[PDB]
Parts: C-alpha cells; structure tokens; sequence
C-alpha cells in the first residue's frame, strides 16, 4: 500500500506484541492478557464488547490489515469518532441505541439555552433521514458528519 | 503484697519529691535571673542584697543537694524491694553510682560567693552554670504523671511487653497534644536563649552586650537569617550562637510536619468529597455535551443555509466544544478510575463480608 | 418546615451581610494605604484632605461596627431558631458574647483623628489598627461559598456524619485547587507586608525607613537571606522582622510539598512504562548476548589462528562484553521483581475476581 | 492512511526544524555573551566589531523569526490533516493564533542596534531580552525524543488512554536519570544566573558591579546565606536577587528527595539483613544466657564457700548480666514480631498461592 | 578449592594492606596539620624542623605509592584467579588500569619541598594537596568488615542474587547504626573544613584569616546563617565557602529524617493506647452523660418551681452540657472508626487464620 | 406547603440521588448502595435498624414527604433529638428499653456529684408519669421535653 | 490482706477489664478476645498454654485472688522469674524439660569461657538434688534460687 | 582436604543454615522454608529445576561434599558458569535445548554487525563437535570453553 518499507516494519513489532504467540492473529485472551498486564481487569464481555468496536471482518480475531484501520484513529491525537460516540452514548439513558425527543427535550430545552421545541421539532424532522422516529447510531454519526 | 503497698507507699513520695525538687530548682533559676537583673541595673551601691542573694542561693542549692540524695536512696530502696535485698552495698551499682555522683556535681553548680564596680572572671560561667540543672524537668514530667501509677496500664503493657518508658510518655503527650507540644518548646526557647546570651557577653563602657541585643541577636540566629547587625566578640558567645541556630533548624524541622498532618481529609471525607465531585461532573458532562449538540444543529442549520461566515465562525467553536469536552470526560475518567482505587481495601473488607459468607 | 425555610432565609441574608461586610472592610484597608501615602508625599500644606480621610475612616469603620452587630445577632437568631427559644438573654452565651464583645474591640480599633510637618506618637500605630480585622475574611470565604447552603451535601455528610465546618471548606479549595491558594497566598504577602513595615519605621531628616527600603528588606527576611543593608531600628520593626521570617518558613514549607506532588506517574502510567522497559530490556538482553557470540567467535577464530596479539586483544573485550551482559540481565531480573511486585493489589483484585468465581 | 503517512513526513520535518530553531537560538545566546564581554573588556576604539556584531544578531533573530513561523504553519497543517479541514482561516484559532503572536513578540525580543565610552539606557534590557526565549528548550526536548514517534508508545497509550504530553516526557527522563536531570539544572544555573546579574548591575568609574562580584554574590544568594559584601544597587538587581533565591530554594527542596530515595533497602535485600541478625541474635543470646549461668555458677561456688566479699562482688555481676539478658531478649522479639510483619503481604501472597490450591 | 584457599588468603593479605594504608593516611595528614601549625607559629627561625618534617612527608606519601601498588596488584591477582587467567597484560583493562594510575596521580600528590618569612606561591595549594587522598577510607570500610569475609552471608546473597557491594554496606552500617555514623559525619566537618580554609586564606601583616577567623566562619556557612563579621577575600576561599553551605545543607537535610523517624509508636505501642483512650472516652461518656441528667432534673426542678432566673440560668448550662456531649461523642466515633480501621490488616491476619480454616 | 418552589426542586435532586433508579422510593438495597459507595458495611439488620430509626408510615420504604421530615432534623446544625437519644442509649446499660432505678443509682449518685437517693427517688418518682418503676425511652423523651 | 481499699477498688476496674461479661471469673475465650483487640493472634493452644503458666488452682479459668498473685509479678519493672524462667526455655534445646549433660557441654565448654567438664560434673552433682541425673525446671527454679 | 581447619568449621555453620533440622543433609522442603523465608516463592517444580541444576549424585538430596562445589562457583564474583548458561538459555526461544542455523540467523545476522551466513556456516560446522547438526547444551559449553 502507500506505506513505507521501514514504517510497514515497525508496525509490524507493534502488532507482534499483540499476537505475542505469534498466531497469525489476535484472539480475546491474547488481548485480555495485556489487559491484566498493565493493570485492568475487563471481563470477557467488555473484551468481546471492544473486539465488536473494532472487528470488521466479523471474525472475532483481529490481523494486520485491520489492524492498521484500528491505530489509524489512535495515532492521531483527538478521536474524533470517539468523541462523537461516547458523547452519543452519554445521550442513550435508556440503552435503547437511540435518541428519542422525550430524551431530546430532556437535555436540551432545560439544560443549555433554551432552544424551542418546534425549532427541536425541525431539527427531529431534518435529522431522522432513516425516518425511525427518532435517532440512530448511524443516523447520529452521518448527523454529525453532515 | 508487702512489697507491693509498700512500692506504691515509695512511688509516692518520689514523686512529691520530685515535685519540691522541681519547685526548688526554678527558685534557684529565679534567684539567679534576678540577681543577673540586679547587678547590672542596681551598680555597685547595692552590695548587701547581692550578699544576701549569694547566701539564698548557696542555701537553696544545698537543699537541691540533699533532695537529689533523698530521691536516689529510694529508687535505690525500689531496686533492692524488687528483688529483696538487704544489704545496701551491692545494689549501688558502678554506672549507677557513677551516674549519681555525676549528677550531684552537675547540681554541685552554682555561683559561689567571691566578694571599681564590675564583676570577676569566673563568677559569670558559675553563675551560668545554673541552667545545666534543666534535666531534671523530664523526670517529674514521668512521675507526676500517673501513667505509670495506674495499674490498667501496666496490666496491659505487661500483657503485650512494651515496657513503660520515658519515650513511653514522650510519644503519649506529643501524639496527645500535638501543637502543645511545640508551642511550649520554641515559646520558651525565643526569649531565654537570649537571656543567657546576655549573661555571655557584657561591655562595661559602651553597654553593647546586653538584653537588648541579644533578644533580637538569638531570634535572627534561631532563624537562620543573619543579619550582622550585632555580632558576639568572645568565643563563649560564638558557641551560643551556633546552638541557637542548631536548636532553629530543630523547631523549624519540627514545626514543618505539625503543619503537613492537619492539611489531608479524613478517610471518610474523602469518600464523601469524591461522591460530590461524581454528581459534579456527570451533570457537567451533561453541560458539555449539550454544548455539543447546540453548535451542531447551529452548524449544520448554516449549513442548510450554505451561510459562508457563519458555518466559518461556527466550526471553530464546534471543535473548540470538542476540545473542552474530550478534557471533561478525561478528568470523569481519572476520578472514576480513583473510586476503583479507592473501593480497593473498600471492596476488600466487602469481601470479607462476603468470605465470611463464603464461609457460610 | 416553617423554621426551614426562615433558616435560608436568615441564611442568605448572612451572605449578604458577610459581602456587605467585606467590602466595607476593603474600604477600610483602601483609605488607610492612601492616607499613609498622602501624609508623606503631601507634607504639611494638604490637612483638609487628612482631615476628610480621617472622618471618612470614622464613618466608614462605624458603618462596619453596625454589620457586625447585625451579623452576630442574625447568628443568634439562627441558634434560637435551632432550638425553639423565645428569651434572647437565654442564647447569649457567656463565651459566645465574649467572643462578640472581643470582635467590637478588635474592630472598634482605628486611626482616630487628633490634629513643623510630622506625626505624633500613638497615631501610627492606631494607623497600623486596622489590618488587625483580615478575620473576616474565612467568614466571607465560608458563607459565599454555597456549598453550606447546596441540601445534597448536608444530606451525605449526616449520613456520614462529618461535620462541615471552616477545616472543611478549607480542605475543599485546598484540595480543589492546589496551585491557586499557595500562589495567592506568597504573592498577597510578598509586597503588603513591607508596606506595614514601611508604616512601622519612619525617618524624618534622612528618609531611610520608607516603602524603597522595606520592600527590599521584607522579602529577604522572608527567604532567609539577612544581607543587612538595611536593618530595622526601633523596637516595633524587630518584631516585624520576626513575623516576616516566620511566615517565609511557612511558604517554603508548603511550596515543597506542592512541587513534590506533582512529580510522580498515575497509577496507570507506572505500568505503561514498565511495560515499555520490558520490551526494550528484551531486545537489549538480545543485543548484548549478540555481543558476546560476536566476540566469542571472533576469539575462538583467531584462537584457530593462533593470532596471539588478536586473542590478547580479543579476550579483554570478551570479558567486558561479560560484565556488562550480567549488570543488563540483573537490571532486567530487578524490573521484572518490580513487575511481580507490581501485581500485589493487581493480582490481589484479580482473585478477588477469582473469588467471586470461587463463590461461584 | 494517505493522512498517515503524510504526518510523520510532517512530524519529520518539525523535529528538524525544531533541531535548527535550537542551534540558531543557542547562537544568539552565544553572540549576546560575548557582545556583552567585548564591550566592557575591548572599550570605546573596537566600535567596528560591535557594529558587525549587531548586525549579525539582527540576522540571527530574523532567522529564528522565520523558523518560528515556519514551525507553527506546519503544527496547523498537521490539525488540519487530522480532521480534514481545507479553509486555513477556520483552524487558526483564537487562543491559538493568540499564543503564536505572543510568541512572535516574545522572539521579537532583541538588543536593536542604536549607534565617552558608555552605554545608553535602554540597549542593557534589550540585550537583556535574549534569555527571554528559553522556552524553546523542553519543545527540542519533546520532538527529539523520539517517543511520540515510536508507535508502539502510542498504541499502548491509547488501550491505557494515558495521552503523552510534555508532563509525560519529564516524567520519563525524571524517572529514568533522576541524578542527571537535577545535576543538569543546578550546574546550569550556578553560573550563569551571575553573569546574568552581572548585564544588570553596572559601575563605570569604580568596576564594581561586573562578573567577579555577581558570580559571588547569586550562588550566596542561591544558597540563602547572605554575607553582605556585594549588595545590589539598582532596582532591577534586587528583582534578580529575589529569583535567584527562589531557584535555590527550588533546587534544595529537590536535592534533599533525591538524597533521601537511594538509602533505603531493596525490598529483597530487607529480607536478607533480617535473616541474617536473626541468626546473628541467636547466637548472641546463646552468648548472654550462658554468662548468666557462668555468673550463676561461680556466685553458688562462693556461697557454698561462704565467701563474703566474693558474693557480694558476685550478685551484682550477676543482675548486671540479667539486665543485659532482658534488653537482648526485647530485641530478638522487636526483631521477630518484625519478621511476623514481614510475612505480612509474603504470607498474603503465600496463601494467594494456597488459595489458588483452595481453588484446587 | 585451590583458588579458593587462595583467595582467602589474598583477602586477607588486602585487609592488611588496607590497614596499614589507612594508618599510614592519617600520619600524613597529621604530619600536613602540624606542619601548617609551626610554620605559622614557630616563624622564620625553625626553618631545620621545616626541612625535615617536608623529607618525613615525602618519605609518608612514598610509602603510600608503594602501598596502592601492592594493593591493586592483589586485586588483579584476585580477578585473574576468578577466570583461570595466566597473561597478566590481559586483565590489565583500560578502565581499570585508567583508575589505577588516576589514583597513582591523586596519590601522587603532597606538598614538595622547594626551598623575609613567608609563603612561596604554589606550596600553600600543594599542602592542601593531602586532603584528596580521603577516599582510602571507605575502602578500609569495607575490608576490615568482614562481612564479605563471613560465607552465610554470600551463601545467602547469592541465593537471592542481591550483590555485596559499596552500597550494601553502606545501608548496614546505616540501618544498624543510624545516629552513630550522623554525629561521626557532622561533627568530623564542624571543625576541620574550617581548618582547610585557614590553610586557604593567609594575610601576614594584620593576620586576619588564620584558624580563629575560619573557625567561627564555616559552621556560619555551614548552618547558612551568613552574618558577614568575616568573609573570604581570595576566590579560593570563595569555593570553600560555597562547598561549606552545600555540606552544611546535607547535613541539615539528614538530620531532619533522623529525628522524624523515632517520633511514631512502635505497632505493638499503638494499639495499646488505642485501648486506653477507648476505656477514658467511654467513663469521659459517662462523665458528660451524667452531667446532662444533672443539670436536667435541676432545671425541671426549678420549673415544677416555676423559679424564673433559676431556669434562665440553667437552661444555658444545660445546651452547654448538650455541646460538650456532642464532641466528646464525635471524638469516640472517630475513635472507634480508627479502631475498625487499625482491624485492616490485623483482621485480614485473622481472617488468613480462618482462611486455613476455610482450607480446614 | 411551605416551602418555595426552587427549594422545592432542589430537594428533588438531593432525593433523587437516594431513589438512583426513579422507583418512586427509597428501598433498603438502594439506601445500603450508598452506604457502601461511601466507605461503610452496615448489615441488613443495621438497615432495617436506620429503616425503623426513620419509617413514619412503617412501610419499609421511603417516599419524598417523609424525606423532607428526615432531613428537617439534618439540616440543623445540632441534632438535640439525636443527642438526647444516644445518651439515652449510653444509660440502657442491659438494652432493656428502660432506665431503672439501679441503673440511676450506677450513673448518677457515685458519677456526678452525689446526689441522694430520696432527692433520685422524688426524680424518679415525678419521671413514672406512665408509672412503669422505669423509664421508658418515651417517657425519657417526653421527661428531657418536660 | 494488706492491701488498701483504694488500692483493692483501683484493681478491681483493672480486674473488670479481664472480665469484661460480668462471669465473675475469667475465661479463655475472653482472655483471647483482648489479645486479638490488642493486635497479636494466639491459639488456643498458645492460649491455654498461658493459663497453665498462670493457673494456680488448676480450673482454666481465673478470679481476683489469682489475678493479684498475677499483677504482684508484672507490676514490678523486672520479672526475674520469667527471666530465669525464659533463659532455662533457651537450654532445653530438645524440649525434654530437662538440661542434659551434653546439653550444658554443648553450650558452656565452648561457648563461654573454658569451664572445665570435671568442674561441670561437680556443678551436675551439686545440681541434681533430685537426683534425676539432669535438670528439671524445679531443679533448676530451686537452683538459681539456692 | 586443602581447606583449613577454621575454614571448614566456618563453612560448617553456613551448611547448617541449610541442613535447619540436622538430618545430614538438605531436603527439598527445607530449601522451600528457606525460600520462603527470604521473600520469595518458587514452585515444588521449580525447586526441583535447582536440584537439578545442582544435584552431582543425582539423589535429590544435597549433602556437605556437593555443598562445597556448590559454594566454589557462588564465592567467587563473577559466575561465568552462569552467565553462559542463562545467555544460552536467552538463545533457545523454542526451549528445544539446542541452537538451531535458523536461531542463530535470527541472532546474528540482523541484530548485531552483519555476520555472513557462509561464515555462520563455518561457525556452525566447527561448532557441531558432537555432529547434532546444531548446538547442544554440552556443545555450548564445550564450545565457549574452547
Ligand atoms: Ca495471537
Ligand atoms: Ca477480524
Ligand atoms: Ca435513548
Ligand atoms: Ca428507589
Ligand atoms: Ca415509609
Ligand atoms: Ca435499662
Ligand atoms: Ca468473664
Ligand atoms: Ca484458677
Ligand atoms: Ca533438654
Ligand atoms: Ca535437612
Ligand atoms: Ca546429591
Ligand atoms: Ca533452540
């Protein structure tokens, strides 16, 4: 690809100290185990749950080209994606995976300043594309880089 | 028992010896105070009460000399008690009696009697050799405290063999009264030490040795400033003048920790300071997200709009909005993570709760 | 409710009050600093305007003798209120009015007025009266902070029963803002206290006491210094010099502790670089037993070789190329101890994972 | 990764021309230096060089002036390609662009040339304004390092979200040289801070001002002893003399932490000095308990001989050596209680291995 | 074990010689003292013992050069029986041999004879000369310990793989003596550093820089007080009393952790006092709880008797006894809560008891 | 009631940070969620202790009106209920509920300054308005507010 | 006896502090409740151990005439009892209950100074007034009290 | 033997240190108690590991003469026995107990200074004296002891 030569090998050792067995791949106790080693303890299902963040092939083990994808958004400085997501998830009080204008109003007519519920209304209306009554994951993250 | 109500019958006239020992000694410091003050501003007309005061404390300090006496027979009488002696040669011990007449020459000091109106050589240092007699204060410091008097203490101190000691009671009134402590000390060395520089130097002609210089020489020395404003000019008052600012460095050393204790929470405050700081921030990141979401929609309507300087002025404050909001939810993080640092022996003791229910 | 909702109200008009109060301290403080410049730079030929100044105090410290009387007695309506009281003789407690009236004298202390073109005597140091009342200040720093008056608090500190009081808001903007109050602090001291001893000490012919001369000696006595250029000449000076020392102990002792907080990692960065000094001392343990191989051979060859000058040469480097692989793998043994070490409370919350699954 | 690549081209491209911005400042540094030598020390007939002098420091100011700007277009075209932005006029932030100006005054900061054989007023504090751009120093620090580079560093630190900062940078070489660093420091100021004072404070008639008073006077400062033999003048010496006695203060409050971390035992070597008085305390009262029969022994032989003066010689010895087996007794169990609280987070561990075996 | 017989035998043979270094050191700098002693004080008329005692110096410091080469040499025997060695060129290594001969050159160094009764020049800097040669003794430090000697120890040492070194001994001898090798540093500067810079300072005609004039001067640097009654004149004198602050500095900055250290209670010692202030505060309850009833059935006597100003004086006391009650009671809560919390890790002890009777 | 409407909303917050999940009221499990995050271990009984301490309609739940009781004694300063109740409980030496009279005469006659036993028995004897030979702690309660 | 009542009544708080139930007596179990409120954990059997040390009637459990028989020891500064008593526990090296010959060769021939065996032997005979042919822990009580 | 008298007496005491029951030898579990004892925790396995590495007789036990074996490589400075064994140790990255040609080229030729593989050839043909076609533990040592 358009990467250089001596920047494709020292990726390569950074990806070697994921796949410290040298599999060919990243699995979830490999990972979990470098968790432990620099001192958090997730469970199983927050491992799981950052390989479904990042598994793009769906295979529940990580290799080199996804790998590159994956420290493309963290060898930047501000993760912008996260941010966004994070802030998103900071929305669903409820879990459901969604805004809804119960929600919508109840973060932004009383907190912030005092934006009206027909310009709300308006902003519902522009902002369900997918028509789901309310808003997506992907109908934030496509409202955001909108 | 015979030994024993006998022991405290003992125990207690040590210590109301000990108490007139204590009385007698600072009569002789305020003999000698006092007739420092007198000979200096009285001159040399006043020559009878200086005669009267040499006698007062020849016959003050005799007293002192027999009081020491009086105290170390019965801790002599104690030891032979406690393991039924009699005869009375063999408990006086070499570094005990050695210890015993050092102490009866150290209290042996005094300003003896001597005798165109201005002191001799050796009567100032003799008169000086008053405040060697300060040891004595930590002894009735032990015994007028009935610590060692009260038998609970013992009981309990014997059961866990810790024996009752002078650095026993050092420790119980510092950690008792912390600040009392180290008032009492630097209050009573401030003024004194200066007194006795006093006593150090004298000019009979410029009268440039004195009080007045010397209660401010101390302090600057005690404080490690050193102005050169006075100077000592003997070498006896360039020895006071390096111990004061040895015993300077000792008060601020000392005082530096009595500060540091009083300044970090309680262990339950911090839970309560961390809970508060919680709901704090959880709201504040429901500020700044929604900071988030209001320039958004103000952006994207300009955008709608296709309002070229708006959307310009618009997405800076957006990314600005970002910036603080990533910074926010990094400080929530840290204090996050502190409560799972600080639910460690927390969580420990919850699962001794629960190991004794894994025990059951 | 009805006594709950007369409390904040009362409550809010202390912080009302307590502003009031500061400001019209302030006040104070600001006509003292410009009268003492305004009589020395002015001289004897602008007496209207130290007259106007001095009634202005008069009024302006009358007006403070008012609030006070108006706060405490707010206060006392408060306790009455905690407790059902009705006889207001009842509530003035004897300690508690003793503490009122000492307040009335300490702030009833001001430059009265009096009157070829200098002071009098007793008007200097009623002058220096005034910055005895920066007590009000923590009352102020108390009530403007809601944190007394926001429920929430009040409601987790009786469950935890911990008391708010003056030690605790003290602790919050300590531990809030760590920098900020030692700044604010060191740099309200640094100038204002060689002001007051400009005020203590005046020349009038030669005009070596002023404002030039103590805002050089102050901050040298406040670190310790002591060059003696200048030097305090009276008596009051002395005790100046003293306190301006003291609290120069106090800065440097507070500011090297908030230097040292600062120093050392996060929790979570202690394992980062660990980890990080992990993989480097692996690779470096590599290139090293690389090194000893390398020369290994090399001597091993020239030993084949018989090269007697080369295997000479050869087998010195091959021993240092030794002493240096053994201090490399005895740091990487003392790391990876640390690391086993470093998983103590890590490998301890791990089990008490372990634990729950061991309940399970 | 077309922005990937393309940011460590970029990033390249800031270290080097931060390694540049570095030697070019050092250069002026090194050009004021000797300027300000080669005026006292050549007179008023070498105008010639002076002149070629202040020519060459106009030059070496325009090249950092340049070499700033060209550092931070490229720190907002790396913002830029992190977020994808086109319009330049939109990531030139206020608070940004701010400090960039700011920087450009402050690195604007030059002794302009102006023209029997002394200065003028303001070209002293115009030279004086080189050592103004210090800051550009821990920026090389940062971006010569390599670390942010290695992308290793980075993943970790985004799985830890830990954010390598300049905070972090110092940590690593304090923590990993934590002689050097403080070595560095100190030895970096104990001179130069003297010559410094020395372009401040200047006596033409009489030389008594220049560098063999200040190199004598700042380290005095900086150690707070304050002889008084070289005393500053003017106004602006007294401002240095406050700063170098608050850089002394800083650098003793460092020293005494890192004299005090290296005393103290490895954790393994605790362990090691424990066992071996414990074997050592054995023996010794093995020793004391066999003087104590010794003693016993030859105290019953002289009582079975009835030998007076030899028994009363005797029992003394005898409670002497009960004495001394009581207090070596004491130790051994100080010593053993110590190791029963050495084998307090050993036996947790211990029995973390057994409850692993509890597991099993 | 041929080597090993052997290489007892050399270590032994180096104590020896370290011995005999160390000795023959110390006649060196004592035949220096008193050399500078009767130069000063004998004149220009004893100039035979001059000549002489500079021959017994020459001869001394011969004797040391034969000295460090019989010692090294021993030490390259020992390193050659360590690896089987034969070519004694080989383990001549350069940093080694580089030390050896540094050594040699630091050794080499002594005041060489030369020749109306004063000084030449470089004979003053070269009697100084001898003091340089102090760093023999840490290495008789070392050797006449024998605990590199004593085998249990490297038994034990190398099973844990902890390195007998410089350092380890040093922490012996400071853990196992920590006041004795204080005082020996303090008070083996307090004196002699003052000597070495009489040495280093000389007026002939006033004699205003001998021993009486440094004496009082470095323990005033030492402890930086810093008057200015003397002050070095030469630049020479000027780095001693530049060396003197930062050893008086260290000393200062040792003395402090040493007299922090015997001030907290032994663990045992804390839970006893603990136990006694729980059974004090819990009669102190009693004691304020009765008070509370007292004043209770008084002041419902005086209402059943309607007395008026007897209840307006009771009911004061009354809130009084309610506010004492309320802190002695927080003062036993908080008591208590460090009770429960002083059952951390004791509890944990106990629990690790019944967790091997959880494994029973 | 009495109370303002923006004093009214902030203790609405205060109690909703006891009801953390909005069931309307405060339960034994949420109440010792709380004293765990604050660094204390009661047991169920403690709880149900604290529950008795403070349950007015003696429903084992909390609502808000009789939390705005609760906290009318905590916002005071000195809680004279609470202290007049634990030294009652400092005076039940046996955990009977009472005060006898031999428990009088432990505390008050050799404790104190010497107070007579006909002068304790008169107290006593005016202290019975139940008439019980003891006191009760209501009867201790309505004697301290005689 | 002989002791005065103040004396009596300041030891029977001290008394009460061993019997903190009220048993008139001290048990085992109360007795190992202190030593644990103290810090240090014996067992039982260390506990028992230290009521054989101390138990004159020989019923495990211990009252107030006991108990002054027991203070009368530790009230002193030296217990010259348990330092005989301790240093005998130092020589019997086997736990016998007894000093052997070759027990007192192995520690006072050579360690010590030079004490010859045939004057060890008369020091054995002169020391076995029991007769056992070693020392017993009453023979050597009697002994160093001889 | 050639060691003296006092020397062997010293050393004596240095073995009982060992030998803490006397049994004439050192046992497994008393070097675990000693291990134990010094702050450290092996496993039965790995204490068995440093048997082997010490144990002549190969009994599992340890006695005087082997001790004094023991001894000779630890009193010394520098165990250059042990400094080539563990180096080797760092060599086997599969744990085959051999150096393989394809080991010794991923030492060598890139992590070092560009050593040529014929020349690694003739290193490796002169280095297998047994013929193993790589390098043995005896190879090693017989290899760097040439
Ligand atoms: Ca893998
Ligand atoms: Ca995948
Ligand atoms: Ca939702
Ligand atoms: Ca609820
Ligand atoms: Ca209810
Ligand atoms: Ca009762
Ligand atoms: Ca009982
Ligand atoms: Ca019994
Ligand atoms: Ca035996
Ligand atoms: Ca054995
Ligand atoms: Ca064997
Ligand atoms: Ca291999």
């Amino acid at each position: 690809d358009q990467l250089t030569e001596e920047q494709i090998a020292e990726f390569k050792e950074a990806f070697s100290l994921f796949d410290k067995d040298g599999d060919g791949t990243i699995t979830t106790k490999e990972l979990g185990t470098v968790m432990r080693s620099l001192g958090q303890n997730p469970t199983e299902a927050e491992l799981q749950d950052m390989i479904n963040e990042v598994d793009a092939d769906g295979n529940g083990t990580i290799d080199f080209p996804e790998f590159l994808t994956m420290m493309a958004r963290k060898m930047k400085d501000t993760d912008s994606e996260e941010e966004i997501r994070e802030a998103f998830r900071v929305f669903d009080k409820d879990g459901n995976g969604y805004i809804s204008a119960a929600e919508l109003r109840h973060v932004m007519t009383n907190l912030g300043e005092k934006l009206t519920d027909e310009e709300v209304d308006e902003m519902i209306r522009e902002a369900d594309i997918d028509g789901d009554g309310q808003v997506n994951y992907e109908e934030f993250v496509q409202m955001m880089t909108a | 028992l015979g030994a024993l109500r006998r022991r405290k019958r003992l125990l207690e006239q040590e210590k109301s010896l000990a108490g007139w020992a204590l009385v007698l000694a600072g009569t002789g410091i305020g003999l000698m105070v006092l007739h420092a003050e007198m000979l200096w501003f009285g001159g040399c007309s006043w020559a009878l009460y200086l005669f009267l005061v040499k006698c007062t404390i020849s016959i003050s300090t005799f007293l002192l000399l027999c009081l020491i006496v009086a105290f170390h027979a019965k801790e002599v009488q104690l030891f032979m008690t406690d393991n039924g002696l009699r005869d009375w040669r063999v408990a006086l011990t070499g570094r005990q009696a050695a210890q015993i007449v050092l102490e009866l020459v150290v209290c042996g000091l005094h300003p003896a009697p001597v005798r165109p109106g201005f002191l001799g050589q050796g009567e100032a240092l003799l008169s000086l050799a008053m405040l060697l007699r300060l040891y004595l204060v930590p002894r009735a410091v032990l015994l007028r405290s009935g610590v060692l008097l009260n038998a609970s203490y013992r009981s309990i101190g014997a059961l866990n063999q810790v024996r009752f000691r002078h650095w026993f009671v050092a420790k119980l009134y510092m950690n008792t009264h912390p600040g009392r402590l180290l008032l009492g000390l630097t209050l009573g060395l401030w003024l004194t030490t200066a007194w006795v520089l006093s006593v150090a130097e004298r000019q009979a002609v410029n009268a440039t040795g004195h009080l007045s210089d010397t209660l401010w020489l101390i302090p600057i020395t005690f404080l490690t400033i050193g102005y050169g404003d006075v100077v000592p000019g003997t070498m006896w008052g360039k020895i006071v003048c390096l111990c004061t600012g040895v015993m300077g460095v000792c008060c601020t050393a000392l005082l530096v920790a009595v500060v540091a204790r009083k300044l970090e929470f309680n262990k339950a405050e911090k839970h309560v300071h961390n809970f508060m700081m919680d709901i704090q921030y959880t709201k504040e990141m429901k500020e700044s997200a929604a900071r988030v979401l209001q320039e958004a929609w103000m952006f994207y309507k300009h955008t709608r709009r296709k309002e070229s300087h708006a959307a310009r002025r618009h997405q800076r404050k957006l990314l600005a909005a970002i910036n603080a909001f990533r910074q926010v939810r990094l400080k929530h993080r840290k204090l996050r993570e502190q409560v799972n640092s600080m639910v460690d022996i927390s969580k420990m003791h919850m699962i001794l709760y629960d190991l004794q229910q894994n025990l059951s």
